[PDB]
């Protein structure tokens, strides 16, 4: 949020450019995060696609005979919709130990 | 961007100035004339894109001298030293400098008399027209996180 | 069918629009070992790592790169940029765009011009990794 | 492919849209007239094969003004402006965009009056034709093995 | 008698046709060592082996190289793949097919573009052996 | 080796297939027609030795047309494409198939009207006549050897 | 927008203004150092330092580069100069200042002539600290 | 008097005579070693052998070079060849031939071929012993 | 303002006029030595030395260099010799002379020609102090 | 089978040091020398060796990216008091059949360097040692 809400909101344009922008610096942060070993690698960030096709169908859009890149480059008015992939991993809870006499 | 309209009234202009002959666009006005008469034209023009949004021009301009009584290539000569003395480095066109490459002159006869052909070239870059969607600045940001 | 034409091109530079731009240009150059086999021939090779090399081209329009670097190169601290590069020619039916990180340049031109020749700058730099955007 | 006359019909009409004077496309019709007419055709059209099935296409495009009334030298000068701000950077032919590598544009004289020759060139690749036999799909194979 | 033209030349690799292909180009490269025997002015050579190279030109009309090695490079896996040349031309009377095998890339070009120029990929490689199809 | 009136009797057959106005091969046909003819004719060629016995032939192939009536250029750019639809990549005469290097089409003006020019070169290796004479086998080899 | 030409060049030496000067040029290269880091196949660079590089060319006007070195250079002490370039196109919006410091020249023409050609003098130097003035 | 031109040209190479053959060229390299004599300035020297180099250069009318040492140079056996030229101007008082003996090629060509190019092969290599027939 | 046009030169050589001189050209090279000094990144050089050459080059008018050191030179002794540079433009205000001292010559060309080619010969020299008149 | 892709390559190592991973490594050695003596057999005229033990040695290189090692043996070596370690190294390369591992302990280091450097030269520290044991851990 620090990164997000403090300077994203309100003071930059919403156009794609700055969503690739925006993109890549949540990328990089969460970069660090991965290098102190708190998630694990390849962690990816995008453009979330079904819920900005689903918000685009609930105006007045015909999502018939477009393009999946014109349907990204598409205006959402003042929303963005992002997805990130992130894994975390668990502790030990479970075992199965199997001996050969 | 720049229009050519205004770089030929400004040259012109600076004709009209500094010299007293008449000045004139069409051939036919110069044929009707009864003598000592300039001809101004904007021999070429050539546009490279360098640039996405910006393109590169270099515009020729040609400034003739018809002298039409006898005993006047003196006076060719003469206004030859004078157009020199103007347009040495730089025009002012529009609150805007541009610059001047080279320079170039030539005697030759045409039909059946001399006449002075006075060139120089312009170089300057210039922006193309686009057109550009406004859009409103982020206020909602959406990130869902998940395997 | 229409090959993209380099004409589409747009450079962001330290999170920063690079409005003049000539030519981008990044590469990895791969790092091989000749290795021979007894029996065969044929001799084969085994990859070791790679290299990222590139450099761009720019009219000095404005004195960007010193107020990139010129005083950290001199009190012996060396920045690192991100990159990105984007290509979309209308003709084709997709764009492409790239983010290059962790970015070293090679060199500063402090000052360079030449009687009757408009000023060009091209700065070589180094890269490590790369993150794809809108593949094709 | 893409043809030449859908190339000559957009610039047409974008020329009607955007010029109130006529625009004629043979001689006989500009000789006719009583003034102040346009003249479009296609100037030369280069194709060189650089992939198997695909062409490369250079056309250059050729567009004249020719003011008859005397004292509309003026008209040409603003007219070229008008001109350049449609001609930027591509054109929309069927529902495909071509660009427009360069511009050029001459001030000359034909016969006995200044014309103006605006021109361009698109560049493009195109695929030329061919015929393709048609396969059904493989449903027995035989394999046999031997010494 | 005519000589095969080089417009008619189609590239298969990995089992996928490249249908934008400039020029494809595969050699065979010896490895000798000098030999001087007593008594002989004249200098012999001793073959110990050889060496595969090779290079491709094609348009950058996608991003093929990145999809085939981009994310197996990062991770420090080193793929091969196969590689089918075909050139028919009517005039001439056969046809040859060539099948280059155990393919490995030299390097990749992430980005290269420049204003008023239609972009190029060459990617050079290096092979270890061949099989030969419809031999003229 | 190959004749080039065989090259112009197979572009003129595939011409009158193709098309319903007259082809013409000599200038005073076409200066006695009453409109929209053709006229075809090899522009040069080129002659080189690569081998020994084999030359290199670069051959230009010019068609012509020229619209009498009033208001047939249009008629001219609608031939242009489907002309662009016949020669894409090579012909074949007399079984042997010759490869079309480039393409080029040019309108211009002749006398008072414009015609189209379209033109096209083939590039081919052809051998040259010699005369060998023959001989017998070999029968008896005689072989002395001395000091 | 418009590109500076570099018509519009001056160069001060010494603190006298140098009245013939066709091209001026000054360049800061860095050191850099592979350095590869286990379990990672990109290899990075450490800056280690830079060097400065730079030439002048004039025209044969007058003898300054012997009344500024020669005596000087057979006695056995190398002087030390400062040389200021300024670069202000009227069409671009500012102007530019550089100053260079602490210069040494790499070597001295007596003289060079033949026949139909007018007389041009280079001279390459290499220098240390620079410092900005009028920066756009 | 008339020089001989090179389109009189014909090569037999392993008794068949090769059809298409742009150019031919072989040539004999000498070593030496400098040697210094006590009391004189001029450097004399020995000559201690030589090398046998040339090259072919010839049309893609078909397959000759593979069909000619390809399986072999897999399996581990260089053959050695015979070649023979010969150069018989009509205008000329007389013919030349050369046969060249114990010839070993550097590499092989397998397929190269460009976008409106006629392809052509060349092939170096190294030769021992040579033979003169038909002396001018 | 005027720059001396090479037209204007003259040359003495031990003390006898070289009528046919095409051009003349004498330089000084000096030599520096990298030296790094601890807490600074910029890198400093230190001069320790210089070294002159230069070239003559003149029409095959006459033998003059055989009679300076053809017999000298297989003798074993070198001779060295003096050489004056004048350059004086009537447009430029001044004339420059220069004398160049302790000259050796590096070569010595024998004989030279082609069919239809007019005869040049250059020689290059070493020199090690020059003296300067009549400075501009 | 053998393959050129097969050779492990050094770039894919890994080495912890006393239990901590130490990331700034260069290059890790370890070796055993026998100790053989030389017998000579009657009516035989080749030589017989016998062995009798061995001895370990070894080195390590890293960056000079921090002041590691002074910190484990520096005061302690004064006051008369030895410490040992225990050292593994891993060499997990993709391509090859998997990885294999090595424990090797009783490590006792040679010498100790307190500073090292020059002018325009990046810095470097290598540490040789010798040991006594050593395991076999998922070895190929």
């Amino acid at each position: 949020r620090k990164v997000i809400i403090d300077d994203y909101i309100g003071k930059v344009t919403n156009s794609y450019d700055n969503k690739c922008l925006l993109i890549v610096a949540i990328k990089s942060y969460l970069e660090e995060l991965e290098k102190s070993a708190l998630i694990e690698s390849d962690s990816t960030v995008e453009i979330d696609f079904e819920a900005q096709k689903s918000y685009l169908k609930s105006k007045g859009v015909d999502l018939s005979y477009m393009t999946l890149q014109e349907i990204k480059e598409a205006n959402t008015g003042s929303k963005v919709f992002l997805k990130a992939k992130i894994k975390v991993l668990d502790a030990m809870e479970d075992i199965d130990l199997s001996i050969e006499i | 961007m720049l229009k050519y309209k205004e770089i030929l009234e400004t040259i012109i202009e600076i004709l009209k100035k500094n010299f007293t002959e008449s000045i004139f666009i069409d051939d036919e006005s110069v044929q009707g004339s009864e003598g000592s008469c300039f001809f101004v034209s904007i021999l070429s023009v050539i546009c490279t894109p360098v640039m996405l949004n910006t393109n590169n021009k270099d515009i020729v301009i040609s400034i003739k001298y018809l002298p039409k009584p006898q005993s006047k290539s003196i006076r060719m000569y003469e206004i030859s030293d004078e157009l020199n003395k103007l347009f040495n480095r730089n025009i002012k066109v529009t609150d805007r400098k541009l610059n001047i490459t080279k320079l170039e002159q030539s005697i030759k006869k045409e039909e059946s008399i001399y006449v002075l052909n006075f060139t120089f070239t312009l170089n300057y870059l210039d922006s193309v027209y686009e057109e550009d969607v406004v859009y409103e600045n982020m206020k909602e940001i959406n990130l869902n996180l998940g395997e | 069918r229409n090959v993209m034409s380099g004409t589409w091109g747009e450079l962001w530079l330290d999170g920063n629009k690079v409005a003049e731009v000539k030519k981008f240009q990044a590469k990895m150059e791969f790092t091989k070992e000749d290795i021979i086999i007894a029996g065969q021939m044929g001799t084969d090779t085994k990859y070791m790592g790679y290299k990222g090399k590139g450099s761009i081209t720019l009219y000095h329009v404005s004195s960007r790169m010193h107020k990139l670097i010129g005083e950290k190169i001199k009190r012996g601290s060396e920045p690192r940029f991100v990159a990105i590069s984007k290509l979309n020619d209308p003709d084709s039916y997709g764009a492409e765009r790239i983010a290059v990180k962790n970015i070293a340049f090679d060199d500063l031109t402090l000052a360079d011009w030449e009687v009757g020749v408009k000023g060009e700058i091209e700065a070589p730099f180094t890269f490590t990794e790369y993150d794809f955007l809108d593949i094709i």
